[PDB]
């Protein structure tokens, strides 16, 4: 499939939106062979822990 | 990125997103210079050289 990043993090609606092994900026045109999106709720205390 | 051995002191706020960022702080916007945190503490690797 073909994932829109940019629809995704340029929305107001997250209070943390943090990438780790890239700029987010490369997701745009950077591809992968699959994708996981893991989804849970936590405190607001705790989405530091992540 | 810069050119080879040019110097930039711009302390300007600096815009990662789609959306303008027209004054000094947001959530897609930052102040571009950031502190090494030189601790005593530190392994090396993280040590001033």
């Amino acid at each position: 499939c073909v994932a829109d990043y940019s629809v995704l993090y340029n929305s107001a609606s997250f209070s943390t939106f943090k990438c780790y092994g890239v700029s987010p900026t490369k997701l745009n045109d950077l591809c992968f062979t699959n994708v996981y999106a893991d989804s849970f709720v936590i405190r607001g205390d705790e989405v530091r822990q992540i | 990125n810069l050119k080879p051995f040019e110097r930039d002191i711009s302390t300007e706020i600096y815009q990662a997103g789609s959306k303008p960022c027209n004054g000094v702080e947001g959530f897609n916007c930052y102040f571009p210079l950031q502190s090494y945190g030189f601790q005593p503490t530190n392994g090396v690797g993280y040590q001033p050289y």
